[PDB]
């Protein structure tokens, strides 16, 4: 790798097939600066104190996105057609915070070595899906050009309340259901 | 004031392919 | 079994060293998971990282507006954003909280902090102890935060006093977490 003090990401252009679909994101040392809502096109703030830093015009990543989809034609006919190499992804849940029961607390499913950038992550409390209270990331970029996603459920912590984070990824031969509990 | 970002190069393109 | 898919990724990277004493832009051109092309400004011009990427070097390298248009993002990209983002962003100060619990073994958590900087020691009575304490990575939570673990292997006495104490940015001086 580089050595540097820093290192930005402006940005990451993914582009895929199925779908297909893209994404637009800026990092910074490794965080989500802003991200792009191509559906609406818009620049977005998923943390939005990070409004602050600065706007970006949508249209660079419109403009990139379409010149994305030409070059991944061509690609794949360089390549002759090879697919993508479905990983094995990892996932580990941990909470935020030190936990205090009824104190609000969120808890994190990290899923990590995703490839390709095509997952779902759900939350389950005692066995039943929860859709409240939760959120992710992007697509967050490695060296590898794997990706990381990351899930949050905001919770209050309690006993005999325990949680799974459901991940299903296509390197996964049956999905794959992290558990916690306080 | 704006963030920028990089742009994207326009491949050559216009090559055969192979059926795998 | 599973559905085909084919992924392209461009990356526009830039890595800063001493403030902006050394910029530098690297654009990676890549499919699937493999960089086949890519643009470094301390190089200035397009390389094949793979066979799969000679059409677009010499394709890209000679287009005289591709050229200065790439090199000119150094400048329109890396400094512009060091200038009207990443300075800030590395003014950005979030306090850590410090929780000690037993377990014989003790456990620091320092949790919610931002920048990733910082400095755990454990102390027993007036003395650091740096023989059985052992850390976990520096962990991301994906929010703009990182939290770590330092644990203290301890075969304590009673009156004996155990201090995690923490160094960070956000301090003007370390927190101190007591555990008797
Ligand atoms: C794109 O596809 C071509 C064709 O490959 C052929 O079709 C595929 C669907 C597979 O079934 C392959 O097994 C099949 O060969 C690839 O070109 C081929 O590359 C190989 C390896 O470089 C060539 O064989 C070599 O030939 C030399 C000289 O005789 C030997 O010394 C070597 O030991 C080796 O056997 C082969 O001739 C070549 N075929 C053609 C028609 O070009 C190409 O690599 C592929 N590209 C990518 C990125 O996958
Ligand atoms: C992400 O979730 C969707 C929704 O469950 C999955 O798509 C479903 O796939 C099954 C099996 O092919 C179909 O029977 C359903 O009708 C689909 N639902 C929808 C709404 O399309 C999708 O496969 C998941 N992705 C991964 C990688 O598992
Ligand atoms: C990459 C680079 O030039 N790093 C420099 C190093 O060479 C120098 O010794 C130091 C002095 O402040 O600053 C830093």
């Amino acid at each position: 790798d580089i050595v540097a003090d820093h290192v930005a990401s402006c940005g990451v252009n993914l582009y895929q097939f199925y779908g297909p679909s893209g994404q637009y994101t800026h990092e910074f040392d490794g965080d989500e600066q802003f991200y792009v809502d191509l559906e609406r096109k818009e620049t977005a703030w998923r943390w939005p104190e990070f409004s602050k830093f600065g706007g970006f015009d949508p249209q660079g990543a419109l403009r990139n996105m379409a010149v994305a989809k030409h070059n991944l034609n061509i690609m794949i006919k360089r390549y002759n057609s090879t697919a993508a190499t479905n990983e094995v992804p990892e996932v580990t849940v941990f909470s935020k915070s030190p936990v205090t029961l009824g104190q609000p607390n969120t808890l994190i499913c990290l899923v990590d070595n995703i490839f390709p950038p095509v997952v779902n992550i759900t939350w389950l409390s005692n066995g039943q899906s929860v859709t409240e209270g939760v959120s992710e990331t992007s697509f967050l970029s490695k060296s590898d050009h794997s990706f990381f996603k990351i899930s949050y459920l905001t919770f209050l912590p309690s006993a005999d309340e325990i949680y799974d984070c459901k991940v299903e990824h296509w390197g996964l031969d049956q999905p794959l259901l992290k558990h916690w509990e306080p | 004031e704006r963030n920028a970002g990089s742009g994207i190069i326009i491949s050559d393109g216009g090559g055969g392919s192979l059926v795998p | 079994g599973s559905p085909e898919d084919f992924v392209f990724q461009f990356k526009g990277m830039c890595y800063f060293t001493n403030g902006t004493e050394r910029v530098r832009l690297v654009t990676r051109y890549i499919y699937n998971r493999e960089e086949y092309a890519r643009f470094d400004s301390d190089v200035g011009v397009y390389r094949a990282v793979t066979p799969q990427g000679r059409p677009d070097a010499e394709y890209w390298n000679s287009q005289k507006e591709v050229l200065e248009g790439t090199r000119a993002e150094l400048d329109t990209v890396c400094r512009h954003n060091y200038e009207v983002a990443f300075r800030g962003i590395l003014q950005r100060r979030v306090e850590p909280t410090v929780t000690i619990s037993p377990s014989n073994l003790l456990v620091c958590s320092v949790t919610d902090f931002y920048p990733g900087q910082i400095k755990v020691r454990w102390f027993r009575n007036d003395q650091e102890e740096t023989a059985g304490v052992v850390s976990t990575p520096l962990i991301r939570n994906g929010d703009w935060t990182f939290q770590i673990l330092v644990m203290l292997e301890m075969t304590p006495q009673r009156g004996d006093v155990y201090t995690c104490h923490v160094e960070h940015p956000s301090l003007q001086s370390p927190i101190t977490v007591e555990w008797r």
